[PDB]
């Protein structure tokens, strides 16, 4: 009983934290390119 | 200021029909003279060195602002790198 419904849990874990792990990479990749833009639009004013 | 010209003036009449040696008079205004004013050219005060001033000094600002966006967008490699090895990793662990 102990054996298969603990192995599982090592499955459980790795994936629902695969799950917020790309979650991140989508917030922290286009709160970043946005400052890119900026800069870029701001270098645009200076002319 | 007059003109040096020896001769005074002469006269010997202007029949329509008889031009001969076609010379050309020089041709004058009707207005007095006094209207016919001065010349004058003044400079715009803008120099081209002062154009030179004012342009270097915006090339100079301009590079600023190209220096920092492109520090800005120099740290996205190292984001790249920051944040896909953990995942790599986390992937490797299965």
């Amino acid at each position: 009983q102990r054996t298969g419904r603990s192995a599982l849990a090592v499955l459980i874990r790795a994936c629902y934290r695969l799950q917020q792990q790309l979650q991140r990479t989508r917030r922290a990749l286009l709160h970043h390119s946005d400052a890119v833009l900026t800069s870029l639009h701001h270098v645009r004013m200076l002319l | 200021m007059d003109p040096y010209c020896p001769f005074d003036a002469l006269d010997v009449w202007e029949h329509r029909r008889f031009i001969v040696a076609d010379s050309r008079n020089f041709i004058t205004p009707e207005f007095p003279r006094d209207f016919w004013m001065s010349p004058v050219f003044n400079l715009p005060r803008e120099t081209a060195a002062e154009q030179v001033v004012v342009l270097q000094a915006q090339r100079t600002a301009a590079a600023a602002a190209l220096e920092n966006a492109a520090m800005q967008a120099a740290e996205l490699p190292v984001d790249i790198e920051r944040r896909l090895r953990p995942i790599e990793r986390n992937v490797h662990e299965i």
